[PDB]
């Protein structure tokens, strides 16, 4: 049961074929919503060239969708090789438990849910498919997915792609270009490493 | 941590969310609202072109078999000719339930001209009371209402309401409200509608309908000038 392991690195660019297999992918990416921003996006065709077919042979995809990336996101995770069986709706509360306030005030946050190939021994219907949780930074998912994720695949290895440091935890992998170097112990995984990038050259 | 409360004792998440002057815009809408029209009509068996004139905002609430724990399947909602009887601008709420209508409901929306522009989750608290599609990985408490524009903020996207009791198929009342504060257009288009959702500045057509009062030249005369580009939020012009 791995403690937090990461990999700062520019996610179009990782051979991520090193890493294997994960009972779980999830993935917040910064899609470009085709407003100004803060923060740096994707192009809509760096989001569909992602090497995801590459993590998972049988399991689930979390992709956090926002804006026209609810239609986009399903492309991509149709591309990928997944259907979209599910989908979460975080409600974003205060600490009185109030939604915080376009045609329309935005209460709430997508996750879709994606399955490949014939997932077993996952426990499907323990949780339910709204989250209500505090929203304690901008632009951060609530901890509670992690949680909702580890009763479904228990002790299973799992992969966050766009992951902040925040996001680091035990069981996951975490690779985004905000995360301070390298911190990898799944020996497996540490071997492929040194092979494919002899100088730890992303 | 609600989800991790959830699976000790079957309370709901949003059972947890508290609390859950606009009335001179409810005033303006009342007083602007045509006389409630409706029709009984096999909707599969009857060419919609006898809607008219052309709406400026369609509800539509096909009963997919998801309901029921004569149904509409994706393939007979997706061959309505919506885009037939849709103004040029015009508006679009598509109940699409909780499964593979989150995505066949699009394809519709695009199929008919409409980008969706909003996503209104109808969310079910299970207080009173504390089933599963093989394919789902969660509990589905939840439905989606699609909105769809073509052409060119009192209101949140979350409706929370209980649990319906079991093969009720109503969806809530709050949809009315959402929609009229948009001030879209005093055409509206429920289709697939009941005796129980007769409301004023609406046509409602369905196939359980008991009575029908719908006449297009009636219907037609209530939107001829002086009133044709009227919002449905500002009053009748003096006569
Ligand atoms: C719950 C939500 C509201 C939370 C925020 N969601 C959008 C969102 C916004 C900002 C954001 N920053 C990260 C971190 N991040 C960004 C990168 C990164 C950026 C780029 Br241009 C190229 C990259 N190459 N390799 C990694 C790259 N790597 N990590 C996730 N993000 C997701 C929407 C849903």
């Amino acid at each position: 049961l791995f403690p937090p392991q990461w990999i700062c690195c520019d996610i179009r660019y990782l051979d991520v074929s090193i890493l294997g297999k994960f009972a779980v992918v999830m993935a917040d990416p910064p899609w470009d919503i085709h407003m100004e921003l803060p923060y740096g996006t994707l192009t809509d065709d760096e989001m569909r060239r992602l090497n995801i077919p590459v993590l998972q042979d049988d399991g689930f995809l979390f992709l956090w969708v926002t804006g026209r990336a609810m239609e986009l996101g399903r492309e991509c995770l149709n591309l990928w090789g997944y259907e979209r069986v599910d989908e979460i709706i975080w409600v974003k509360t205060n600490q009185l438990q109030r939604i915080i306030r376009h045609w329309l005030n935005h209460g709430k946050e997508h996750c879709l849910v994606g399955v490949k190939g014939n997932p077993q021994g996952f426990n499907q219907g323990l949780d339910c498919d709204v989250i209500v949780a505090e929203v304690r930074s901008t632009s951060h998912k609530p901890d509670e997915i992690y949680g909702m994720i580890e009763r479904l695949s228990p002790g299973t290895r799992k992969i966050e792609l766009f992951g902040r440091p925040h996001n680091v935890q035990p069981n996951w992998i975490t690779l985004g270009n905000q995360l301070d170097g390298i911190h990898l112990l799944d020996p497996d995984v540490v071997a492929r490493f040194k092979q494919r990038y002899p100088d730890g050259i992303i | 941590d609600y989800c991790q409360h959830f699976v000790d004792t079957g309370h709901r998440p949003q059972n947890f969310i508290r609390d859950v002057l606009i009335r001179l815009k409810d005033e303006l809408i009342a007083k602007s609202n045509t006389p409630p029209m409706y029709l009984q009509a096999d909707i599969e068996a009857f060419d919609i072109r006898e809607l008219t004139p052309k709406f400026d905002v369609i509800l539509l609430e096909p009963p997919l078999e998801e309901y029921y724990r004569k149904c509409w399947t994706w393939d007979d909602i997706m061959k309505l000719e919506i885009d037939e009887i849709a103004a040029p601008r015009s508006f679009i709420f598509l109940w699409c339930g909780s499964g593979e209508g989150l995505d066949l409901g699009r394809v519709c929306l695009r199929k008919w001209g409409y980008r969706r522009c909003e996503d209104i989750c109808w969310i079910k608290t299970n207080k009173n009371n504390p089933t599963l599609d093989p394919k789902a990985v969660f509990q589905r408490t939840k439905e989606h209402c699609l909105m769809g524009i073509k052409g060119t903020n009192v209101d949140i996207d979350l409706i929370i309401t209980e649990e319906p009791e079991i093969g009720n198929i109503e969806k809530p009342v709050e949809i009315f409200h959402i929609i009229e504060h948009f001030c879209l257009g005093r055409r509206r288009l429920h289709l697939f509608g009941r005796d129980s959702t007769i409301r004023p500045g609406w046509l409602t057509v369905g196939p359980t309908l008991t009575n029908s009062n719908y006449n297009a030249e009636t219907y037609a005369s209530y939107f001829s000038a002086p009133n044709s580009y009227l919002t449905g939020c500002t009053e009748e012009i003096e006569r």
